[PDB]
Formats: structure tokens, sequence, C-alpha cells
């Protein structure tokens, strides 16, 4: 959610560094906006060694 | 200006004239300010009217 980035296609990772003001050091920014999913999750069996 | 005066001609007499007048005048001025914004918020994921 900065400028210029709003409608486009969005990458793994972003990475933003600012200076503080007067000379004070330097502000860092990560950002992530992700999400996985599975489109057949009847396929993801999980096992387990005791009995039912 | 005003209107002369008959005098005599052998008193000698005669009529003058006033001075004039000078004034200043000072002008104080108008002052009027606009302030806008651009924020991403308008631009992300919103329709354009009159398109699909």
């Amino acid at each position: 959610p900065k400028m210029g980035y709003a409608n486009t296609l969005g990458q793994e990772l972003y990475v933003f560094e600012y200076e503080k003001d007067r000379d004070e050091g330097i502000d860092f920014e990560a950002h992530s906006y992700m999400l996985p999913y599975c489109t057949r999750p009847q396929l993801l069996v999980d096992v387990r060694s005791d009995a039912e | 200006i005003s209107l002369l005066d008959a005098v005599d001609r052998t008193s000698r007499k005669a009529e003058t004239s006033a001075p004039e007048r000078v004034r200043q005048i000072s002008f104080p001025m108008m002052y009027f300010k606009e302030v806008e914004s651009i924020t991403p918020d308008e631009i992300q994921g919103v329709r354009q009217p009159g398109t699909a």
C-alpha cells in the first residue's frame, strides 16, 4: 500500500529504505502480501501410526 | 476655484486664491488558500464509471 504500487502485480518481497531526518540513521521496511492455497485439498492425506 | 469679485480702480485692492489639499491612503489585501491530497486508496481496485 505505497504510492505508485496500486493495481500492480505484487512480488515476493517489498524492501523499502528511508533516511531519517537531520542525520540520525536509516529506516527500513519489508512487506509481503501473500497466501498459498491448494485447489484439490482432498489429495492432502495425513497418516497416523495408531489404530482408528 | 471660486468666482471673482469686483473691486475699485484706485483703492488698489485685490483678492487671492487658496492652496490645494493633499492626503494619503493605504490598502490591505485578501488571501485565499486551497489544499488537496492524493492517496493510493483512491486508485486501488476502483472501477472506472461508465466502463465494465
